[PDB]
RNA sequence: AGGAGGUAAAAAUGGUAAAAA
RNA sequence: GUUGGGCACUCUAAGUUGACUGCCGGUGACAAACCGGAGGAAGGUGGGGAUGACGUCAAAUCAUCAUGCCCCUUAUGAUUUGGGCUACACACGUGCUACAAUGGACAAUACAAAGGGCAGCGAAACCGCGAGGUCAAGCAAAUCCCAUAAAGUUGUUCUCAGUUCGGAUUGUAGUCUGCAACUCGACUACAUGAAGCUGGAAUCGCUAGUAAUCGUAGAUCAGCAUGCUACGGUGAAUACGUUC
């Protein structure tokens, strides 16, 4: 069922329902799955109340989608406000790790404006 | 106690054959065939000399390194026919219309200079 | 990266201890660009070579672990047609 | 026993350094080993043979070396200066393992 | 242009090569300070020198000179002042010696200094190649190819006019053809001759 | 220039059974071709209740076509008779490529409804040789002559 | 500039990351194997006189 | 062998001027 | 196979035997030669390489080198530090990874050839989630090390969903080489989760151990490989006739 303040797919199993938080990958959701004792192979259709909340408890212990939104976003306006190199790179909308920009930008360039003379 | 060998090479692959009297069961690596190949059919021509020559009564020993499980499993062939024919040289003329005496020289070619491949060419352009 | 203590120039660390005595002047010339800014080099105002010159810039209580020539740009882009 | 490495560029001046050295073990009586042949450690270069242009112009280039183990043993008082005292002709080195 | 070196192609078929020592290390340094020694002869000796092929083992050298005049290197007086300086480069003992040639014109590389230094006497190209043609036949040459290359006649544009007399088979790999290029610096720039010399 | 050799299988000892592994196999890999090929036969056998090798031949009949266009020169179609090894090249060639266009989720699943089907005389690989006779008998009128 | 920088190249500098490496015979920094230490283009002509010794042409 | 009558439609353009017995 | 023994087998690399249209049949101007057949590991220049006639394109290089002539010489030569060769509205060439079920993930398990190693190759053990860290066995090589070969096979599981497909992009925390990774290195771990559902007009390579696919090694090099050069594993389909 719904666990951490977001709604779960409830078809699919346990492992890979908790993907579905933002913060929570196939690692850490093994990580849950391994201390709390619950069997991983379960179907979120099947689980009971009590084991509901025994992931739920320590599930917050990490961070929430919540928090990472604000804790994320916090470290890229305090780059701009700086002036740094990176922080300027985030206001262009170029790539901030240095690739070559002569030919493919294109997930931060986006949609191509074809001009030739 | 009366006991033949051949020598069978296939695509970098050696074989060393020891054959005794007993039921048709082939040995390779000191192990069984089953495990030793993944695919039944791979036995069906390997099992070809004993159909052709007609016999049997013959318990195969084999010794094998080198290449993988086609090559090192298609030499074994090769020195269970030149075997059989150390034990009958009339044996020789039913081995012969089928080919299983001799060898394949098909190995591997050489990358040449320029193409990126034995035989392959990069793409070409504005002609 | 590198887990050895931020990366120290002789001769610029000396001259920021050489600061703190009396006054915090407001200019002094450096050519690193590859010193770590310490937690000491906040109050002072540097003066980095940026190639043709060298250009100022502050220094607040933000930077920290960042180098000193990442504040001067050394490629400068106008737009393609404005 | 003594172990005597023999190491060329060419599988002629080798092969006669080879049977030279031999006859003088068998001068002071007998037990030496055979020349038995190790594999050769060959070596590819490939330059490109033009100046400026033309990468797809190659030429390939090669360095061999081949090498003979002798073995001997039993030594007599006659048999060690004596094939120290031949000089094997030039562009092979003895390395003498005793 | 489209040709190799018919020299380069034989070595380790029916040419040696000419330097002959195996170093297992420092093969660079071994190397350089030979091609010094090459250097340092082929600049001093005019003794026309065929072959600086070289022998080496431990704490010596051996340098078997080839060379047309053999009295020129020989001397006494001359031939250990050289040896002195050989001795004084390396910081290494030599050991010089000499051996003469026979038949000189027979010797791709003495027909190729010969005509380069009478091209630059200003001689005319076409028969400073007609005479060598003709000299390599009679002492006993099966072919003989020469080719001279550049601003000939002092033109401002270049050519290239050669002559042949006999076979020389160059795809043949177990024909021995000896060949060398000189050059000769003349006002109007320089000048490369090229000679082919096939006995059999 | 001619064609080599090819050996029977082990468990049925046809020719044209390890010649249909040929053409399942993708990238050079066999062991994935041999199990799409036996094992849906083994699919078949439940549907048909007869002889795998049974519902083969006969499948593979009713695809093999007699007599074919060809381009040659306006546009002009000549019909001319098939050789016998072109029809089982033409013949499983279009059954395995209109199979792997079924719709289904399984390529052993995708297989073993061609070979149901073919031998039921209708189907996606049946009506390719409906329509290469089609195409061949309106225009047989002009070219057998010339 | 060739003559400057194959003499700025034969004293130690004062960095040891600094060190190139050049041709002998040219002085060519590219292209220059390091078992004779000489570039490409000094390489086939040496082979093709028969100087390095050990070395022809492979046509395996 | 010789005479006679005809071809599966289509498809433009490309300054100037020299090299060398 | 580790030690006693053995050079039978394999392997190593030196020397030799062998393939020539040399026998048989037929056609052919009895000739050249073609179509078969025997023996034979191999048959019709066995497979592949190296080798590029005279000439053509005032084709490429004066920045590998060498050089006729011309110019500079208180600079167009020389020194160091920082910067740039890595920019970015776009257009083109060559590749790599994908769009999934002939698949993705987790376990167990199978078989190579080639080549490199002296202050270089780093065995084992212990430590770290991993990249790695500590201590160092042996080794100038058919010995020791790089070095578990991968695809594969046997099992569990996922169920046609822009997903348990794809791994771009960005945040944090690291490891290592180096005097020093801001412009501007490689890798790891966590979180992030972009376009992409087989590609218009046009276009490319390939005839057999080849196309396709799967790993491995070397040179350059302190550190850095989707490139280049080499090596093996699995391994097809098709040639009717033309050359319009
Ligand atoms: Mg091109
Ligand atoms: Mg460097
Ligand atoms: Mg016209
Ligand atoms: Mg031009
Ligand atoms: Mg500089
Ligand atoms: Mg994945
Ligand atoms: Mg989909």
């Amino acid at each position: 069922a719904r666990i951490a303040g977001v709604d779960i797919p409830r078809e699919k199993r346990v492992v890979i329902s908790l993907t579905y938080i933002y913060g929570i990958g196939t690692s850490t959701a093994q990580k849950i799955l391994e201390e709390a004792n619950v069997s991983a192979d379960t179907r979120v259709k099947d689980l009971t109340d009590d084991e509901l909340g025994r992931i739920r408890e320590v599930v917050d212990g990490y961070k929430v989608e919540g928090d990472l939104r604000r804790e994320t976003n916090l470290n890229i306006k305090r780059l701009m406000e700086i002036s740094s190199y990176r922080g300027i790179r985030h206001r262009r909308g170029l790539p901030v790790r240095g690739q070559k920009t002569k030919n493919n930008a294109r997930t931060r360039k986006g949609p191509v404006k074809t001009v030739a003379n | 106690q009366v006991e033949y060998r051949g020598t069978g090479r296939r695509k970098n692959s050696v074989a060393r054959v020891r054959l005794v009297p007993g039921e048709g069961n082939i040995t390779v690596n000191n192990r069984d065939v089953r495990e030793y190949l993944p695919f039944e059919s791979l036995i069906l021509d390997l099992n070809q000399p004993f159909d052709v020559t007609e016999t049997g009564n013959y318990d195969v020993l084999v010794n094998v390194h080198g290449g993988g499980f086609t090559g090192q499993a298609q030499a074994i062939r090769h020195g269970i026919a030149r075997a059989l024919l150390e034990a009958d040289p009339e044996y020789r003329g039913s081995l012969k219309r089928a080919g299983l005496l001799t060898r394949d020289p098909r190995m591997k070619e050489r990358k040449k200079p320029g193409l990126k491949a034995a035989r392959r060419s990069p793409q070409f352009s504005k002609r | 990266s590198i887990k050895k203590g931020p990366f120290v120039d002789e001769h610029l660390m000396k001259k920021v201890e050489a600061q703190e005595g009396s006054e915090k002047k407001q200019v002094i010339k450096t050519w690193s660009r590859r010193s770590t800014i310490f937690p000491n080099f906040i109050g002072h105002t540097f003066a980095v070579y940026d190639g043709r010159k060298h250009v100022p810039v502050y220094v607040t209580e933000d930077m920290v672990g960042h180098k000193l020539g990442e504040f001067a740009p050394t490629r400068t882009f106008k737009g393609h047609v404005a | 026993k003594i172990r005597i490495r023999l190491k060329a560029y060419d599988h002629r001046v080798i092969d006669q350094s080879a049977e030279k050295i031999v006859e003088t073990a068998k001068r002071s009586g007998a037990d030496v080993s055979g020349p038995i042949p190790l594999p050769t450690e060959k070596s590819v270069y490939t330059i490109i043979r033009a100046v400026h242009k033309y990468k797809d112009s190659r030429e390939q280039f090669e360095q061999r070396t081949h090498k003979r183990l002798i073995d001997i043993v039993n030594p007599t008082p006659k048999t060690v200066d004596a094939l120290m005292g031949l000089n094997l002709p030039s562009g092979v080195d003895i390395e003498i393992k005793l | 242009g489209q040709k190799i070196n018919p020299i380069g192609l034989r070595v380790g078929i029916i040419r040696d090569w000419e330097a002959k020592w195996y170093a297992e290390k420092d093969f660079a340094s071994l190397l350089h300070e030979d091609l010094k020694i090459r250097k340092f002869i082929d600049n001093e000796l005019e003794a026309s020198v065929s072959h600086v092929e070289i022998e080496r083992a431990a704490n010596r050298i051996n340098i078997a000179i080839h060379t047309g005049k053999p009295g020129m290197v020989i001397g006494g007086s001359e031939i250990e002042k050289l040896r002195n300086k050989l001795n004084a480069l390396t910081d290494k003992k030599v050991h010089i010696n000499v051996i003469e040639i026979k038949k000189v014109d027979l010797d791709a590389r003495l027909v190729a200094e010969n005509i380069a230094r009478q091209l630059e006497n200003r001689a005319s190209f076409r028969r400073v190649q007609k005479q060598a043609i003709t000299r390599a036949m009679k002492l006993g040459a099966k072919g003989i190819k020469t080719q001279v290359s550049g601003r000939l006649g002092g033109a401002d544009i270049a050519r290239a006019e050669q002559y042949s007399e006999g076979t020389v088979p160059l795809h043949t790999l177990r024909a021995d053809i000896d060949y060398a290029h000189a050059e000769a610096d003349t006002t109007y720039g320089k000048l490369g001759v090229k000679v082919w010399i096939y006995r059999g | 220039v001619p064609k080599r050799d090819v050996l029977p299988d082990p468990i049925h000892n046809s020719k044209l059974v390890t010649k249909l592994i040929n053409k399942i196999m993708l990238d050079g890999k066999r062991g994935t071709a041999q199990r799409i090929l036996y094992s849906a036969f083994d699919l078949v056998e439940q549907r048909s209740g007869r002889d795998a090798l049974e519902v083969f031949e006969e499948a593979i009949n009713n695809i093999m076509p007699v007599l074919e266009v060809k381009a040659r020169r306006s546009n002009y179609q000549v019909p001319v008779e098939v050789r016998p090894e072109r029809r089982t090249t033409l013949g499983l060639r279009w059954l395995v490529n209109y199979a792997r266009l079924r719709g289904e989720k399984t390529m052993e699943d995708r297989l073993a409804n061609e070979i149901l089907d073919a031998a039921n005389n209708t189907g996606g690989a049946v009506k390719k040789r409906e329509d290469t006779h089609k195409m061949a008998e309106a225009n047989k009128a002009f070219a057998h002559y010339r | 500039k060739g003559d400057y920088e194959a003499l700025r190249k034969l004293p130690r500098d004062s960095s040891p990351t600094r060190l190139t490496r050049r041709c002998k015979v040219t002085g060519r920094p590219r292209g220059v194997l390091r078992k004779f230490e000489m570039s490409r283009i000094a390489f086939r002509e040496h082979a093709h006189k028969g100087q390095i010794p050990g070395v022809k042409k492979s046509s395996w």
